């Protein structure tokens, strides 16, 4: 197994937005998670 | 239950004392009449 500590979560593109609008909205989610650093902590890409 | 065919017959020795390669006749007609396959494209994202 992984780590298997905290959650994997996968940001999919449903509408064939492409990449530069994908991952606006992955920074767009971290300015939000950003937000609330008493229920999320540690949130990162796994990605390059 | 059967249907007529249109039969078309390719004088091989008249192609080529005209010539013309037999190749780029069966090509011409199969992608004239018959629809041809080249390659792919991205559509959205998607391959097509």
């Amino acid at each position: 197994l992984g780590t298997a500590t905290g959650f994997d979560f996968e940001l999919i593109d449903q509408g064939g937005l492409g990449h530069e609008k994908l991952t606006q909205a992955r920074n767009q989610l971290f300015g939000m998670v950003a937000q609330h650093p008493d229920v999320l902590t540690g949130v990162r890409p796994n990605g390059l | 239950e059967d249907t007529p065919q249109f039969k078309i017959d390719i004088d091989q020795e008249k192609a080529q004392a005209l010539g013309v390669s037999i190749s780029d006749i069966n090509t011409t007609l199969g992608a004239a009449w018959g629809g041809s396959y080249v390659n792919d494209f991205i559509d959205r994202g998607r391959v097509k």
